[PDB]
């Protein structure tokens, strides 16, 4: 419940257009600030 | 599936600690195999 | 932590009671590893 986040539409369908656009400004990614620590932590690895 | 089951043996955690995440990991196979259908009919034609 | 293992399998405790002291064990390496970036850059000229 940490990672999931709310299912706003203006960016689901802006994560498509993505995808077949292109890219003009190189992208970077939103920072995710993880440890590893425990074994539950492998929520991060399936969200990649 | 074998990732995390050798990685919490290492830290010799609970059985229901270890079970409870691979029930949640074939929980994510339930929720794909409903959505596998749509993506790959429907959005793989809005790509095309 | 293999001192703490071998410590409770000598007096064959839960594995629960077992597993909680080295979740806790870990813990302080996320503590740690997020502070000695501020020892090692900025303690350390202060004691020179």
């Amino acid at each position: 419940k940490a990672r999931a986040s709310e299912a706003d539409i203006s960016s689901i369908h802006l994560a498509i257009a993505r995808e077949v656009s292109p890219m003009f400004n190189v992208h970077e990614l939103k920072k995710i600030a993880e440890s590893f620590e425990d074994p539950s932590s492998i929520v991060v690895v399936l969200e990649f | 599936a074998n990732v995390v089951n050798e990685r919490a043996v290492q830290d010799d955690m609970q059985k229901a600690t270890r079970s409870c995440t691979k029930q949640w990991l074939r929980h994510l196979e339930t929720q794909f195999d409903n959505i596998a259908v749509a993506h790959t009919d429907h959005l793989s034609v809005v790509y095309a």
